[PDB]
């Protein structure tokens, strides 16, 4: 099962959220070269996932749930009846 | 910019491509040897071709890269690795000629079957049927029969093999710039640049040689002893000053002597330490055996195994249409899938084997923390002796004792000390004249000091020299002795083994002097002592990241093969074997043979 793959190869690291997409060929130096040159290769390749593999090589979908603070309201989740009497209050 | 990052971006992209490849590569090897079957070993040569071309096609793509410019030992020992051309440089005619030799002495010699002569139908193989004569059999014209037919049928066949074998080979290495292929064997152990931990390829002999001089003395009486014991099991056969006939050695040629055992017991009306009856009798299956030997790699300190491990395993024999193969190898697939092949029986061999294998296996996921060129061996001797630490710890009547079986209140006399000690004993030390006769002989045809017309002369002249075993019934240069064995005719190294069984001992010194035992290296147990196994796993985190040597210091704190523990394992039965042949005969006489007798 070889539909999952990865990049190994990059001009160093990620900007926060800068999503990484680019199928342009990578090689250390800038020079995008023509594969199969020398020293320009193909940033992306596999996994090997086989079920046959054993705790080693297991296939984790990982979520990633970024919980940001209060740059706007509440959106995410967060009957109380009392009349005449004073308590304390939030709302919506 | 500079040649070395852009090796780190090659040496990325070549493991990573080369890892799946390999992997499955040897899946299609192990389905083919667990299930037998054409379109499997189809597989065995598909993507098994796809890994053999991609060494050179990635050898050529890293030979680009010029040897002396490397200043990281890591990748220096990997473009050592890569830039390593192999059996693919010869003239375009000779690497395929050496590669039908290769598979054509692999197919005749597992093939290959001997018949009685009056009746042809009734044939055996190697495996069963000969192995079995050789090591039960209790007649002189049986044993000697299949002697002679399992040397006549197929080692005169694969005496041409060999005799072309020997210049093609001789060839390939001289032209990777060995001198003979018995130099190309010395320069796996052979290490360059690491000042103080270097080791040359004639040091190898000097090395071997000058620990078999402290081998001899205590190979002399042993050799008495069993000589003695072959002639009461023997009479009219053997003389008390020649040396012993090949066929009564136990196996076909003299590796093993172990099947001499029930005849030559030191006293056989105490109990036994072979537990094989308690085994049986007490109803433990193979799976038990695997199991007590990975609780055994917890108690000395070691983690449990992978999933791969116990699922995709065949630990034993499925018998019928699933057939497989039964010796028992422990095949690096990688992506964590390091496997034990076996034919399990109830039987403390298998039992030592699982101990043994799942060594193998222990050490391979120690060597898991590198990159895929760095997992493997630093050289050929560090997987075996990993192995056979946890067979012999595992041998120890300490470990008998606490494992379930040999009922607790088993006494500790030097009766049974000494018939478990010459028991391990006829095995470890038998297998050392054999192994330095053996590599001689095979180095000295590579050098070409033995003649082409001289192999088969200077064969029984060297079984008589360094092992002392006579043949019954002479052999001109038809036959070939060595080619009819596994170890000469298949292209695999053999004194790998005898570095083995230096390390082993080493390193059962090592794991028992931090074990805090009280008595000598025989009884002790490196379970329930976890600085054994970290001990044992400081070393085995290596792999080939780096030379030998250093590891070999990670171990016992030396840098050169020693044999002064198997010398503390072997002296008080050593004394007591000088103590029974004093009325024996001491040496062994060249001119003896039971056809010129």
């Amino acid at each position: 099962n070889y539909n999952y793959k990865y990049r190994y190869l990059r001009h160093g690291k990620l900007r926060p959220f800068e999503r990484d997409i680019s199928n342009v060929p990578f090689s250390p130096d800038g020079k995008p070269c023509t594969p199969p040159a020398l020293n320009c290769y193909w940033p992306l390749n596999d996994y090997g996932f086989y079920t046959t593999t054993g705790i080693g090589y297991q296939p984790y979908r990982v979520v990633v749930l970024s919980f940001e603070l209060l740059n706007a309201p509440a959106t995410v989740c967060g009957t109380d009846l009392i009349k005449n009497q004073c308590v304390n209050f939030n709302f919506n | 910019s500079t040649i070395e990052e852009q090796a780190k971006t090659f040496l990325d992209k070549f493991n990573h491509e080369a890892e799946d490849l390999f992997y499955q590569s040897s899946l299609a090897s192990w389905n083919y040897n667990t299930n037998i079957t054409e379109e499997n070993v189809q597989n065995m040569n598909n993507a098994g071709d796809k890994w053999s071309a991609f060494l050179k096609e990635q050898s050529t793509l890293a030979q680009m890269y010029p040897l002396q410019e490397i200043q990281n030992l890591t990748v220096k020992l990997q473009l050592q690795a890569l830039q390593q051309n192999g059996s693919s440089v010869l003239s375009e005619d000779k690497s395929k000629r050496l590669n039908t030799i290769l598979n054509t002495m692999s197919t005749i010699y597992s093939t290959g079957k001997v018949c009685n002569p009056d009746n042809p139908q009734e044939c055996l193989l190697l495996e069963p049927g000969l192995n079995e004569i050789m090591a039960n059999s209790l007649d002189y014209n049986e044993r000697l029969w299949a002697w002679e037919s399992w040397r006549s049928e197929v080692g005169k066949q694969l005496r041409p093999l060999y005799e072309e074998y020997v210049v093609l080979k001789n060839e390939m290495a001289r032209a990777n710039h060995y001198e003979d292929y018995g130099d190309y064997w010395r320069g796996d152990y052979e290490v360059n640049g690491v000042d103080g931990y270097d080791y040359s390829r004639g040091q190898l002999i000097e090395d071997v040689e000058h620990t078999f001089e402290e081998i001899k003395p205590l190979y002399e009486h042993l050799h008495a002893y069993v000589r003695a014991k072959l002639m009461n099991a023997y009479p009219s056969y053997i003389s008390p000053i020649g040396c012993l006939p090949a066929h009564l050695l136990g196996d076909m040629w003299g590796r093993f002597w172990t099947n001499l055992y029930s005849l030559t017991v030191p006293f056989g009306q105490k109990p036994n330490i072979d537990v094989t009856d308690a085994m049986v009798d007490q109803a433990w299956d193979a799976q038990r055996i695997f199991k007590e030997a990975e609780k055994f790699f917890v108690s000395v300190g070691l983690p449990n195994m992978t999933q791969g491990f116990w699922e995709n395993s065949m630990l034993t024999d499925p018998g019928n249409v699933q057939k497989a193969v039964c010796h028992p190898t422990a095949w690096d697939l990688g992506k964590g899938d390091f496997r034990i092949l076996m034919c399990t029986k109830v039987t403390m061999d298998d039992f030592l084997t699982a101990h043994h294998e799942m060594g193998h296996i222990q050490y391979d996921m120690a060597y898991a923390a590198q990159p895929f060129l760095l997992r493997n061996g630093a050289n050929e001797g560090f997987h075996e002796a990993v192995g056979e630490i946890m067979s012999l710890s595992a041998a120890t009547p300490k470990h008998l004792k606490s494992i379930g079986l040999l009922s607790p209140d088993f006494q500790e006399d030097n009766e049974t000390e000494i018939n478990f000690l010459l028991k391990q004993a006829l095995t470890i030390v038998g297998t050392l004249p054999f192994t330095y006769m053996l590599e001689k002989w095979r180095w000295m045809v590579f050098k070409g000091e033995i003649p082409k017309d001289q192999w088969m002369k200077k064969w029984w002249e060297m079984k008589r020299e360094i092992v002392g075993v006579v043949e019954p019934v002479p052999h001109d240069e038809t036959y070939c002795d060595p080619a009819s064995l596994f170890h000469v005719s298949n292209d695999y190294s053999f004194i790998r083994y005898y570095t083995r069984t230096l390390y082993q001992f080493q390193f059962q010194e090592a794991l028992c002097q931090a074990a805090k035992h009280e008595g000598p290296l025989h009884k002790c147990d490196i379970s329930n002592s976890t600085e054994a196994g970290q001990k044992l796993f400081n070393m085995l985190r290596l792999g080939k990241s780096e030379p030998w040597t250093l590891a070999l210091e990670n171990v016992v704190g030396a840098k050169n093969m020693n044999v002064r523990p198997l010398l503390n394992y072997f002296e008080p039965l050593f004394t007591w074997l000088k103590d029974q042949n004093k009325n024996s005969f001491v040496g062994w006489s060249t001119d003896w043979s039971p056809y010129a007798d």
